[PDB]
This record gives structure tokens, C-alpha cells and sequence, in this order.
């Protein structure tokens, strides 16, 4: 049982790391989409005139 | 990108100090037990 518990804990650590990396990926994608949206807003304002 | 890089390279000061304290205590325990084990076999001389 001690060896099995060791397996569990050691897996849990790298699982934490993988979850953090997923968070980072999502953040970067949202960062780019924001600027795309701002440019679109400007074009629409220009086109109303 | 700078935020992303730091998650996998930086030290967490909260966890390392506990390991330091544990290792320091274990060293003293080991040294004391070593001295005792070395001292043990002296008792054979009284049989002579």
C-alpha cells in the first residue's frame, strides 16, 4: 500500500503542472482575440460615416 | 508569455524551508545513532 500511495502522489504533482499549462494556453488565445475585436469595432465606426 | 514561463522554472519558498528543517533534524539523529552503534561492542572486554 505504501508503494501504491507513492505512485498516486507522484502522479498528482505532474497533473497539477499540466492543468496550469492548460490555463496558460487559454489565456494567450483570449489575449489575441481581444485585439481582433478592437480593430473590428474601429472599422464599423469608420463605416457608419 | 512572461507569465507563462515562470510557472515551470521558479522556486516556491513556502515548501523548500520545511524540507530543509526535516533534513537538518535527520542528520543529527543519524550522527547520534552512529556514535551509539560504534560504542556498542565494548562490552566483550569484561568477559576476559
Amino acid at each position: 500500500i505504501s508503494e501504491r500511495f507513492g505512485t498516486q502522489i507522484r502522479g498528482t504533482d505532474v497533473a497539477i503542472r499540466n492543468a496550469n499549462d492548460g490555463i496558460s494556453l487559454a489565456q494567450v488565445a483570449e489575449g489575441s482575440l481581444t485585439e481582433i475585436g478592437n480593430n473590428l469595432q474601429r472599422v464599423r465606426e469608420l463605416s457608419v460615416q | 508569455l512572461s507569465a507563462s514561463r515562470s510557472r515551470i522554472k521558479d522556486t516556491d519558498f513556502a515548501k523548500e524551508t520545511a524540507e530543509l528543517t526535516r533534513t537538518q533534524i535527520l542528520q543529527q539523529a543519524g550522527t547520534a545513532m552512529l556514535a551509539q552503534a560504534n560504542q556498542v561492542p565494548q562490552g566483550v572486554l569484561s568477559l576476559l
